């Protein structure tokens, strides 16, 4: 439906990976780190924040449905990634992927000869976790971003290129620090982001002249009291996040 | 080793009762949910590789079917695993146009003619709304269901398009693919499904394809005898492609488009919109919206519903 893959914070507790006894916080720890392989190789790999936001989401949604006890994100990361660049429409070569993927999780260890067993496995390994990938999400592959209702929301508030690029790096943050994309619809999260933005930077949107907030023009739901609520929990785990706030940081 | 899967259900709910699909358009079957009787095509993804995982190619058709919710286009109910492949599944739809026309038995009306060119238009209307190419517009790929509604099938070769883009040139089948493709353009949107539409309209009366090419440049000669010759006059800067001097096409042509087929096609209405369907133009080819609002489908006989 169009509930399908957005969960109650009940439904997150009981994730497939807590019926395998994984305490709530490594699991998000679990995800986090799958987030961190995304975006390093995506990085090398040279493809788009898109792309890489796209394997993101497909893993949350993925361990909403298998657990990290039988599928470990190293594994699943770079099958996602692969998953989603090709989705995006920036393919990257399978081997290319098991390359980078390679360097990533190993650094010391040196490439197998590319006509290895050893080497043809992993290959395999991975189009298979692509396959179960594909099989987990339904087919589903066509994912809706904050970003895109970020900029929509930032230019109709008129604010300045570091309010914006600000709201945008939460907006990402968001999804590398917290499971929001799986709770809260696209448009509402570019809410939160705007809004811990804005508190962030001392910016205020003055009440339009109706007696409207700015919120109001992009989701019909969105209440401060959840707005308030949502930014203090994504600020929480960026306040955890070594050096994550530094670069958002006014130094001057 | 037996994976969780809620939203992948196995192809065995599914029973076949029989191929359809042949040769080139890939293994299609005919089948029967074993539950409620509901009949549905089953096509399987082909990996004749890939080198790569599941192919890119599919994953753009199945995002094109998820996109596309429309009376007049084809209904992807959803995408079935296996016991490794992968099928995709879709509403069966009893009648295909191109065996219909190609059955002596099976006669159209004016009136019916004129509704299903109106479905086909409005269908293509719907997709090029939404951003999608069809790029595969012929008889063969239209389908009529047992209750009269026609719908747009084979997406396998469609693709997003948008506003210099570098689209594939190698699209559409050489008897319904139009003149900017032959001339190298890929730089192309809407109009090329259009042209497809024209070749289709003819096609109704005829029985049979209008243009028979056997290469690229016999198309070429087959479209320029019927439609006119490739002229800057007629089709401004029409100049600028490379293989506009290489063509070596024929220079006296006029269009013959009306005289052709003026034997097969009684009504004039009917030979003005298929004269505006096939311009050589891309630019000065009528579109869904205004072919629609032709006058061929708002005089009598008015469009009827289908049965013949
Ligand atoms: C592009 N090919 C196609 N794929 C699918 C999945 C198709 C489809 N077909 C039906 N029913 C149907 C009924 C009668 C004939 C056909 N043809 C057979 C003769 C014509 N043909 C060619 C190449 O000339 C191929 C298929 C199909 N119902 C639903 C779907 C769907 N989706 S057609």
């Amino acid at each position: 439906n169009n509930k399908r893959w957005y969960f109650t914070r009940e439904q997150l507790e009981n994730s497939p990976s807590r019926r395998f006894g994984v305490d709530p916080d490594k699991e998000l720890s679990y995800r986090q780190q799958a987030a961190n392989l995304l975006q390093d190789m995506g990085q090398r790999l040279n493809v788009s924040q898109l792309t890489i936001n796209t394997a993101i989401v497909y893993m949350h949604r993925f361990y909403m449905i298998q657990s990290f006890t039988r599928f470990p994100g190293n594994s699943v990361a770079p099958a996602a990634l692969f998953l989603a660049a090709k989705v995006e429409g920036q393919p990257k070569k399978l081997e290319h992927v098991i390359k980078v993927a390679h360097t990533c999780l190993h650094p010391q260890e040196s490439l197998p000869d590319t006509r290895s067993e050893a080497y043809l496995q992993q290959v395999q390994d991975l189009v298979i976790l692509e396959s179960i990938i594909l099989q987990t999400l339904g087919f589903e592959l066509t994912i809706d971003h904050p970003h895109t209702h970020v900029v929509k929301c930032t230019q109709l508030v008129r604010a300045s290129k570091d309010l914006a690029q600000t709201s945008y790096f939460m907006a990402t943050n968001s999804l590398h620090l917290t499971t929001f994309s799986l709770q809260y619809t696209p448009p509402v999260v570019a809410c939160v982001c705007i809004h811990l933005a804005c508190k962030w930077s001392n910016w205020e949107i003055p009440v339009s002249t109706d007696g409207k907030h700015w919120w109001e023009y992009v989701d019909a739901t969105v209440t401060l009291e959840l707005l308030d609520e949502l930014t203090h929990e994504l600020l929480q785990i960026l306040e955890k996040t070594p050096n994550r706030l530094k670069r958002i940081w006014n130094w001057r | 080793d037996s994976v969780e899967c809620p939203f992948c259900d196995e192809v065995s709910k599914y029973e076949k009762l029989a191929k359809i699909g042949q040769g080139t358009f890939g293994e299609v079957f005919k089948a029967r949910h074993r539950k409620t009787g509901q009949k549905v095509a089953l096509k399987k993804v082909l990996m004749e590789n890939e080198k790569e995982g599941f192919p890119i190619t599919a994953l753009r058709e199945i995002k094109i079917l998820q996109l596309l919710k429309h009376e007049n286009v084809v209904n992807l109910i959803e995408i079935c695993r296996t016991k490794a492949s992968i099928y995709l599944v879709f509403d069966f739809c009893e009648h295909d146009l191109a065996g219909l026309l190609s059955n002596v038995l099976v006669k159209f009306t004016l009136s019916e003619i004129k509704r299903v060119m109106q479905m086909l238009l409005n269908g293509l209307y719907y997709i090029h709304r939404n951003k999608i190419l069809h790029r595969d517009m012929k008889a063969a790929n239209v389908l009529i269901t047992r209750d009269g509604v026609l719908k747009l099938a084979d997406f396998g070769l469609a693709r997003a398009f948008s506003l210099p883009n570098r689209y594939t040139n190698r699209v559409v089948t050489l008897w319904y693919r139009p003149p900017e493709l032959l001339l190298g353009e890929r730089d192309y949107g809407p109009p090329i499904d259009l042209w497809g539409a024209g070749c289709i309209m003819a096609e109704m009366w005829t029985r049979s394809p209008i243009m028979q090419g056997n290469t690229e440049q016999h198309q070429l000669a087959l479209i320029s005898q019927l439609c006119g010759s490739i002229t800057p006059e007629v089709w401004p800067n029409v100049d600028n492609y490379e293989l506009y001097e290489k063509l070596e096409l024929v220079k006296g042509q006029k269009r013959k488009v009306k005289d052709r087929l003026k034997a097969y096609v009684r009504d004039p209405y009917a030979l003005d919109l298929i004269d505006k369907l096939l311009v050589l133009d891309p630019a000065q080819r009528i579109d869904s919206d205004d072919a629609l609002n032709h006058d061929f489908f708002w005089s009598d006989p008015m469009p009827s519903d289908l049965k013949g």
